[PDB]
RNA sequence: AUCGCUUCUCGGCCUUUUGGCUAAGAUCAAGUGUAGUAU
């Protein structure tokens, strides 16, 4: 597989590639990593490694905000994720979120309908956008000549 | 209550996203 | 009030920011042929 | 003293600036500064350019303001001198002049980082304004729409069900033309190696990839940035955009099952016109012929007038608010695909150094694209046409009329415009006036625009391919009429939405003093003469023009004379230019192949429009002369002559290279 | 009349290590906050009801 | 104060010319006031008529930056040189480049003919300045000695006949007999970027960022030191009734009396409308014949022309 | 005049039927110089937060 | 070898020995009023001229006119051009190489 | 209080250090088998 999941082994490297390379050379640092191509490594920065991401907390003022501009740029995310500040996969969430809080409270048990629209056994799109798995404790040969 | 404008303006975006078009009978 | 980004107004005018006293000329154009020479010869 | 002779010139600008703003920094400072730090303040200068170019706002936190100065007007400078040489290199390779592969690499690499750098502003300051489009003009613009789709009785496009049978036709039909990008060559890079891997997949298991794409329409709504790249015509650029495989694949089953379904429901009327079951050059037929079938088209005797206006939706696509938009696809299908479709063009544009976000206009590149412009289309052509008379020419939902037909012959004197058709931007417009209403459509005209001074007659388009007997004369009446009607129909169009410009439009007067009118429909143009008016003869000279019967009689009433458009002579001639370029030129079957291609590419398109082109026939001896040439020099040759043109004609079979002749060239 | 080091987002043509807090430090880019008409909450109410 | 200023009237705008696409790095006026040629960064010499400011010609020939433009006051030439390394005469009687003299190994930074002898010299900023003759296209001399570029030349039949300013601080006074330097001015801290000779007088001025001084020929003597004008300057001219002009590279302009040094005027400029604050500057400035308007190459791409205030006097002291 | 977003709603309301959808009070049974003088309460605390967040990127 | 003969300038040519005899101040002002009236005068020629023409077009049209013998009410938008008077943004130079008249006119032509 | 020697911290010098330009100069990908060199 070429993309796919991404580690943790990944992510230190991807980080110190940066100080060697900037933020305008990226396949210099997909040479550096195998099994993930150049525009993968981009928006892997761009959308959970950039520390400017604000990864706390939604507060009352940003969901106010939230609420306001996805009224009023209806699906138009990229549009407002600059403004509140926060990742466009972060901001659909989190509105998908409140949303959901909401009518189920209001209306519903705890699940009632479709128990699985989770996706098993098929590859995700956009991976980026998700947590990292830990490094192995048994390393293979690829990993540490890397 | 109405002092949770949250709640109510959350209310009000699901009415307006999933209505289906006005061609059909409402 | 609305204008469109293709009829925007960026910087004044020419005669606004010197003021009536001064002259303004423009010329992308020559009024006379390279062919026609300046310093015309002895017929 | 070695010259800059021509490869020298940017290395030798380049010291000369950086040689300059050495002295300047010398003499600025202070006399008991450091006598250091001078490479410090160039290299800022290299940085603020690489900024320029990238778009990248250029500041320094603690960079003193004698300094900076000093750099952002030199910065200002190399911008002048780099900006007007792209404008003069293409100014040149526009005309053709002499010119190398890599000028024209270069300037295509400039050109695109200008674009971006106005594209950049464009989209920014929408935002700062608002919304162009006022919240009173756009609930017009939507509510019409409502109206026009319920008169039709219009059944709205579902969400496609599970078990919707003909799903796995129209995944197979996706992917074929999504594998048509890849005929030309064996060397693929990642991207397109991971393309062709997962349409393998679809094709191996079709159950899946239908799940997939399902599950996408419901719930993606953040795409990934997509790549821009211009294709260079010489003549003008054309945006390219590369979407990532797992979007596109999507996308093609979308576009599939959206065309299905709307030709099914009749969506369309039959006035949008690249149709299924017509090529472009019987349009035309269908159009000059649709002419003389109307009612007394051809009279004079009270002095009735046919005008017949051709314009462009000039930037239609750039302009469409996507928040409106979303509304409008939402009368049409199911809210699911309408969220999709909307977020779909609300994606990062990238080349290079250079991104941005779009959120000001459809992305032309999408699989699904050529489905919206016809849509909003048709939103504009209710504007123009208006509610009453757009349901005329469609006819009822029961019993639809064909392209240009009515029911009656009393519907069709029942308003001026008599036939419309839209191509995707370019509109036509055909109208008969009658003796008084002609006058008091002028008069308005003049009353907002009165002219004492005879300009009217002066910047009035006229079409040169044709004698001075056979174009437009321009009778005061009859330019005052042309004038007339492009200033009403400019006026029914909001300029947020879409404009009509002079420049670009063309009008023609058929009149008492005028017998012809000129049209130019597609990439041919003609004019009709009735034959009751100045030919007085049934002649049959060329078999360039077509004789056509009016249908009730069968009695020939006009002839229609074809000549090729001066624009369509310039595509062909800049394709020949195009395959005398690259350097597989040598391989003399990968040339004559390419020629052959471009030839039958012209002939079998245009056909009796050829032969009337005079001006095209010496064009086309001209390039052949060429390429002749092109092979002679291969085989060294130069100037001696008797070169025998056998080798050049002999089919492949017999181990020549077959070349198509187009010349009156002898043995 | 100090100057402030050049420190690119590119060239590094003595392939050294800079670390990120010089490398990210592009201030410029940031303070420029982007902002909304108030235009479109007429529009997008009007087309909504 | 202890000498008395004659007094002089102020001078003001009346006339901004516009119509190039770079920096106008030059300007000189014809020998009989009707036009005056231009050149400019964007790489074209541009004929202007002088009365009615209309564009007469433009010519074309150059591959970079024009950095000096004159006209012939004998013969009927149009001697130009640029960052090209080239310097080219155009005949003005088929407006055509006929002999160009190469042999500079750098850009050509300004140029000057000997009133007399129809030699052209030129500066350049390879630390050289050569010596040309105008019929034969030959190098006479290659006078060197600077250590770096040199900016200015000026000619004069009297001894000594070439004036060099230069980068390195020093103006040298040149034998052109012999070609060797004849004395040595090192009293500017700061590049000598113009020099002007006074018409009767027998005396020049030279201009530095720190201070403009005025200097008595042969040997050159130290007169006086006129302070006042701190900003890199790039040309000085003088008007025979001793009106001097330092425009410097941040776009001011000052108006000095040549006998006392008294600065009776500042004109600090506006630019053109689309430009940018800080591109404000003087290039190049020059009277016409009749020294009564006086004709500014500027850094926002225009020509300001200017004119003498007629009125009484209230502004003398 | 700052209206409350339930009020601003109503009054909306009745401007669109008159205008554009005159047969929706037979069925039961400007638009420009509205939106130019009210606005909502939410659209009203929008533009207060745009305020203080240009402040805030300011003051840092 | 080439141009080995030294053209001077003649009499007509702006001569030095004319130069010599100069009043430059009262040449070149009496050049600037001259100038200044007539293109200033040009203005009123034209309308005179024109003046002729607009009064031949009643004669003109009186020869047809002789006795020789002897809709858009449904548009939902109205006026949306009413008042561009195109005149203006022509006349107008900026000295921005990206906000210039000729760079909007060359992006139209070049990118379609 | 002053001077000298030896640890220990810091400021200014540490530009003594990124030695250009063009289309971010351009482009982006791998597996198996045999002969020569080195241990």
């Amino acid at each position: 597989i070429k993309g796919g999941v991404w580690r943790n082994t990944e992510d230190e490297i991807l980080k110190a590639a940066v100080m060697k390379y900037g933020k305008n050379q990226w396949s210099r640092i997909a040479s550096l990593l195998h099994r993930k191509s150049a525009k993968q490594c981009k928006a892997r920065w761009y959308e959970w490694l950039d520390p400017s991401i604000k990864k706390t907390e939604w507060s009352r003022e940003e969901e106010e905000k939230l609420l306001h501009l996805a009224k009023l740029m209806p699906t138009q995310w990229r549009t407002i994720a600059p403004i509140i500040g926060r990742t466009a996969a972060q901001c659909l969430e989190h509105y998908e979120f409140l949303l959901d809080k909401a009518a189920q409270r209001d209306n519903e048990e705890e699940t009632t309908d479709d128990p699985r629209k989770l996706k098993p056994g098929e590859i995700d799109p956009n991976p980026e956008t998700k947590p990292a798995r830990p490094d192995p404790i048994d390393m293979d040969e690829d990993e540490l000549e890397m | 209550a109405s002092q949770d404008r949250i709640l109510q303006e959350a209310q009000n975006l699901m009415a307006l996203t999933n209505v289906d078009t006005p061609l059909k009978g409402g | 009030e609305v204008v469109l980004h293709e009829d925007k107004k960026y910087y004044p005018t020419a005669e606004e920011v010197y003021g009536p006293e001064v002259e303004t000329i423009v010329q992308e154009e020559d009024t006379q042929p390279l062919t026609e020479p300046i310093i015309k010869p002895v017929k | 003293a070695k010259t800059v002779t021509k490869q020298r010139v940017e290395s030798h600008f380049d010291l000369e600036l950086r040689a300059a703003v050495m002295h300047d920094i010398l003499d600025m400072m202070p006399e008991g500064i450091k006598q250091n730090k001078a490479r410090t303040i160039l290299q800022h200068l290299s940085e603020a350019w690489r900024c320029w170019k990238a778009n990248i706002p250029w500041k320094v936190p603690g960079l003193p303001t004698p300094i900076e100065n000093m750099i952002l007007r030199y910065v200002k400078a190399k911008a002048d001198w780099w900006t007007n040489t792209a404008h003069y290199n293409r100014e040149r390779i526009r005309r053709g002049a002499t010119v190398d592969k890599t000028v024209c690499k270069k300037n295509l690499g400039r050109l695109t980082r200008l674009y971006l750098k106005a594209e950049q502003e464009r989209q920014h300051n929408y935002l700062k304004d608002g919304p162009y489009i006022t919240a009173e003009e756009a609930v017009a613009v939507y509510t019409t729409t409502v109206h026009w789709l319920e008169s039709r009785r219009f059944s709205p496009i579902p969400f496609p069900p599970l078990s919707y049978k003909h799903d796995t036709k129209l995944l197979i039909l996706a992917l074929e033309r999504l594998k048509e990008a890849y005929s030309v060559k064996s060397r693929l890079n990642q991207s397109q190696r991971e393309e062709l891997g997962l349409i393998e997949q679809a094709y191996d298991n079709p159950h899946e990839a239908l799940s997939r794409i399902k599950r996408h329409l419901l719930t993606q709504r953040a795409f990934k940035e997509v790549g821009i790249e211009f294709m260079d015509l010489y003549s003008h650029l054309v945006p390219v955009y590369d979407v990532e495989p797992l979007e596109k694949i999507t996308d093609a089953y979308l576009d599939q099952y959206l065309w299905y379904e709307a030709d099914k429901r009749r969506l369309f009327p039959p006035w949008i016109k690249p149709a299924d079951t017509e090529p472009p050059p019987l349009l035309v037929y269908k159009w000059c012929q649709g002419i003389n079938n109307l009612q007394d088209v051809w009279e004079t005797s009270e002095g009735e007038c046919n005008v017949m206006l051709e314009s462009r939706f000039e930037k239609m696509y750039e302009k469409i608010d996507l928040t409106l938009l979303n509304r409008l696809l939402r009368l049409i299908v199911d809210h699911n695909i309408a969220d999709y479709m909307t977020a779909k063009n609300n994606v990062v544009i990238n080349y290079k150094d250079m991104n941005h976000t779009n959120s000001y206009g459809i992305i032309r590149g999408l699989q699904f694209a050529s489905f919206i412009v016809q849509y909003y289309g048709l939103v504009m052509d209710l504007l123009v046409l208006g509610l009453h008379r757009a349901s005329e020419m469609a006819g009822p939902p029961q019993m639809p009329n064909d392209f240009l037909s009515f029911q009656d012959i009393a519907t069709e004197a029942a308003h001026p415009i008599r036939l419309f058709c839209r191509y995707i931007d370019r509109i036509h417009i055909f109208f008969r006036f009658t003796a008084d209403e002609a006058r008091d459509l002028i008069q308005r005209y003049l009353t907002e625009h009165p002219d004492p001074n005879n300009e009217n007659i002066v910047g009035y388009n006229n079409k040169k391919c044709w004698p001075r007997d056979a174009r437009m004369r321009l009778m005061k009446h009859d330019v005052n009429l042309g004038r007339a009607v492009f200033w009403d129909i400019k006026n029914r169009l909001p300029r947020s939405v879409t404009t009509v410009q002079w420049e670009n439009s063309f009008v023609s007067v058929y009149s008492k003093d005028n017998p012809n009118l000129l049209f130019n429909m597609c990439g041919f143009e003609c004019r009709i003469l009735p034959k009751c008016r100045t030919s007085y003869e049934e002649f049959t000279h060329k078999d360039g023009v077509w004789n056509l019967q009016n249908e009730v009689t069968k009695e020939r009433t006009a002839q229609c004379f074809l000549r090729v458009d001066d624009e369509s002579m310039q595509r062909f001639h800049n394709r020949v230019r195009q395959i005398l370029m690259a350097s597989g030129s040598t391989t003399f079957t990968k040339i004559v192949n390419k020629w052959n291609t471009a030839l039958i590419g012209l002939m079998t398109y245009f056909r009796e429009a050829v032969v009337n082109t005079q001006e095209l026939l010496d064009l086309l001896v001209k390039c052949e002369n060429k390429i002749q040439t092109r092979i002679k020099i291969g085989l060294n040759s130069k100037m001696p002559s008797r070169f025998p043109p056998v080798v050049f004609y002999t089919p492949k079979e017999l181990g020549g290279l077959g070349m198509l002749s187009m010349g009156h060239v002898l043995i | 009349w100090k100057i402030p080091p050049c420190i690119s987002n590119w060239k590094n043509a003595k392939g050294y290590t800079i670390p990120l807090d010089k490398r990210l430090a592009a201030d410029g880019r940031g303070l420029q906050t982007v902002h909304i008409n108030e235009n479109f909450a007429k529009l997008a109410e009007a087309l909504y009801i | 104060t202890m000498p008395k200023p004659q007094w002089h009237p102020p001078w003001k705008l009346y006339r901004v010319i516009s119509g190039h696409l770079g920096w106008v790095r030059c300007i000189a006026v014809e020998p009989g006031n009707q036009w005056f040629v231009t050149g400019s960064a964007d790489r074209t010499i541009k004929i202007w008529d002088l009365a009615s400011g209309k564009l007469k010609l433009s010519l074309t020939g150059h591959i970079s930056t024009v950095r000096g433009v004159i006209v012939s006051t004998r013969s009927p030439y149009l001697f130009s040189c640029g960052e090209d390394k080239q310097v080219k005469c155009w005949d003005l009687e088929y407006n055509k480049v006929i002999r160009h003299y190469h042999g500079h190994l750098s850009a050509v930074y300004g140029l000057d003919l000997h009133p007399t002898i129809d030699v052209l010299v030129t500066c350049s900023r390879d630390s050289t300045a050569r010596i040309w003759d105008v019929r034969t296209k030959a190098s006479v001399h290659t006078l060197s000695g600077h250590t770096n570029a040199v900016a200015t030349v000026r000619c004069q039949a009297a001894e000594p006949q070439i004036i060099t300013g230069s980068h390195d601080t020093t103006i040298r006074l040149w034998d052109l007999v012999a070609g060797k330097t004849r004395v040595t001015l090192t009293n500017h801290k700061k590049s000598v970027r113009a020099v002007v000779l006074h018409p009767r007088h027998y005396t020049f001025a030279s201009g530095s960022p720190d201070n403009i001084k005025q200097w008595k020929f042969p040997d050159g003597s130290f007169i006086q030191n006129l302070s006042g004008h701190n900003a890199i300057i790039n040309t000085l001219t003088v008007n025979s009734d001793g009106v001097l002009v330092s425009g410097a590279d941040n776009g001011t302009m000052h108006l000095w009396d040549w006998r006392t040094g008294y600065n009776f005027q500042r004109v600090h400029a506006a630019v053109q409308p689309g430009s940018l604050d800080s591109e404000s500057g003087i290039f190049a400035c020059a009277f016409d014949q009749s020294e009564s308007r006086l004709l500014t190459a500027e850094a926002d791409k225009t020509i300001k022309v200017y004119r003498e205030d007629d009125t009484a006097t209230e502004e003398t002291h | 005049r700052v209206l409350d977003e339930e009020e601003y709603i109503e009054g909306l309301q009745t401007v669109i039927q008159r205008d554009f959808f005159p047969d929706v009070e037979k069925l039961q049974a400007s638009l420009d110089v509205f939106l130019s003088r009210y606005t909502s309460e939410d659209n009203a605390s929008f533009q207060e937060i745009m305020e203080v967040a240009k402040e805030r990127s300011r003051a840092r | 070898p080439s141009h080995t003969k030294i053209k001077y300038r003649q009499t007509t040519q702006d001569a030095p020995e004319e130069v010599r005899n100069r009043d430059f101040r009262r040449e070149l002002e009496e050049r600037e009023r001259a100038a200044a009236r007539e293109k200033n005068r040009d203005r009123p020629t034209r309308e005179h001229t024109t003046s002729s023409s607009v009064s031949k077009k009643p004669r003109l049209d009186q020869i047809p006119a002789a006795n020789l013998d002897a809709w858009d009410d449904d548009v939902v938008f109205k006026n949306c051009a009413k008042g561009v008077d195109d005149q203006k943004k022509d006349k107008r130079f900026v000295n921005d190489t990206l906000r210039s008249e000729f760079h909007k006119k060359f992006m139209e032509k070049y990118i379609k």
